[PDB]
């Protein structure tokens, strides 16, 4: 999965 | 004589894959007569060659500020690799060396809890929504607030405090107009830390 | 030569009618060859003579630490009186003057709100009780916890933070075993600040 912050990519495992 | 100051990346840059983390060797008190500075850079003792020198900046006290910037990989920094800057200059009888890295110590996942305003705060014009972040190590962290896809900027966050179990905690407080809270609006606490799943968690908060 | 540091009284000391506040003039880097320091205290420019000198202390880096302590009245400090220490020594081209006082500006009364543990925290061994202290000026403050007339030690308090309206806020976090919380015990956050009624308030929290 992936996390985003205000539309911007944070990280994906 | 010249002096050297070495600064880590910004936590956020190390934590957001879509950003560019960099360590920064700042050399002050560079004399007009010998402005030439040599930089040697080492990652865990092994010299790297990809640093870039920022434009020279003249200081109103008749000295120069010279800066070399080294870009780094997210994982190298977060793996705790040691970065060394070495500064040589003619006004410097011996080269000055400085080292930084991430704080050594088992990383620990922050636990993030949101807390609604006191029933006693309900009389006031504005209310405090609180985000408690505890049990995190190292102390490198980003805390932000938002509602409906937009950043809420009217918050303040405490510095990290060392807790008696060796980890850290902080609080972040966002202040909203009482009406905005009454109006059913959902508010979110965004925390970024190396030891979270995908370096990111979010906790939401609304009137019940 | 010597270097001088002047320290304010402790906030709790200024705030409790029973305790004794003091201003403290520390002089470091005093040499062996000339250990003699002259102190001159002034209070809003008016010289006072009741200060007392601490025992001289060897530092083992070739220097003495020399301390002069001046007692101050609670009202005087709070009313913002300025305190001056003039240090003279044969290794100073000229006497060093330092000055301290309470932070200037309208004092403001803190609002104290206690916040229970989050539902999500309820499956942990221990829980966090929160005391939000907000809207105080100046930043001089003391925070503590108690339960059933006994002191509760297991807490941490953040430093004061400057808020968007130019007052300060802090949080204090008391950690207790989950059991003690669920069993209905009352815990209290106690706050001492100049702008509170009787320089003191207490707020309680319980399931
Ligand atoms: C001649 O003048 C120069 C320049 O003077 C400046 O201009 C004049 C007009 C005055 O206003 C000065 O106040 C100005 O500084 C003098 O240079 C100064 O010398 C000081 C000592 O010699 C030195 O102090 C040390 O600073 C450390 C903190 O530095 C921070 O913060 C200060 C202020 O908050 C800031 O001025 C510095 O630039 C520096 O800022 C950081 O820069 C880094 C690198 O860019 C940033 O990190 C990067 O950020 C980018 C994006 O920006 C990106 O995110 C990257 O990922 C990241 O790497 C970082 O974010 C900046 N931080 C901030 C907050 O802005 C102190 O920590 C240090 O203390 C330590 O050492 C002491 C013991 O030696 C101890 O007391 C202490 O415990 C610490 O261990 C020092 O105090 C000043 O930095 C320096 N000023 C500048 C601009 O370099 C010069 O001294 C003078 N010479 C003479 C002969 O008179
Ligand atoms: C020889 O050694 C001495 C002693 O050093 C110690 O021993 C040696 C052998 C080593 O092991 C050291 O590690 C030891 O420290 C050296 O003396 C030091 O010199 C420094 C300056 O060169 C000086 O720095 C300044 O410190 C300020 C803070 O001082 C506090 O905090 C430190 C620790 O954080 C503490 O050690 C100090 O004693 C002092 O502590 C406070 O004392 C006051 C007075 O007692 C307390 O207040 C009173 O409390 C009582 C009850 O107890 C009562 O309530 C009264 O009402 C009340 O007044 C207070 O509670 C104590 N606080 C704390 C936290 O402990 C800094 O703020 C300051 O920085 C500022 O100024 C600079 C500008 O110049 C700026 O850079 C900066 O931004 C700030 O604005 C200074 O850095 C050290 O304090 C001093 N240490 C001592 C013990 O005196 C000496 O230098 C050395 N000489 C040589 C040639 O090597």
């Amino acid at each position: 999965d992936c996390a985003w912050h205000l539309g911007e990519l944070v990280w994906c495992t | 004589g010249p002096s050297v100051f070495l600064f880590p990346p910004k936590p956020k840059d190390t934590l957001m894959i879509s950003r560019t983390p960099e360590v920064t060797c700042v050399v002050v008190d560079v004399s007009h007569e010998d402005p030439e500075v040599k930089f040697n850079w080492y990652v865990d003792g092994v010299e790297v060659h990809n640093a870039k020198t920022k434009p020279r900046e003249e200081q109103y006290n008749s000295t120069y500020r010279v800066v070399s910037v080294l870009t780094v990989l997210h994982q190298d920094w977060l793996n705790g690799k040691e970065y060394k800057c070495k500064v040589s200059n003619k006004a410097l009888p011996a080269p000055i060396e400085k080292t930084i890295s991430k704080a050594k110590g088992q990383p620990r996942e922050p636990q993030v809890y949101t807390l609604p305003p006191s029933r006693e705060e309900m009389t006031k014009n504005q209310v405090s929504l609180v985000c408690l972040v505890k049990g995190f190590y190292p102390s490198d962290i980003a805390v932000e607030w938002e509602s409906n896809g937009q950043p809420e900027n009217n918050y303040k966050t405490t510095p990290p405090v060392l807790d008696s179990d060796g980890s850290f905690f902080l609080y972040s407080k966002l202040t909203v107009d009482k009406s905005r809270w009454q109006q059913g609006n959902v508010f979110s606490c965004s925390v970024m830390h190396e030891a979270l799943h995908n370096h990111y968690t979010q906790k939401s908060l609304s009137l019940s």
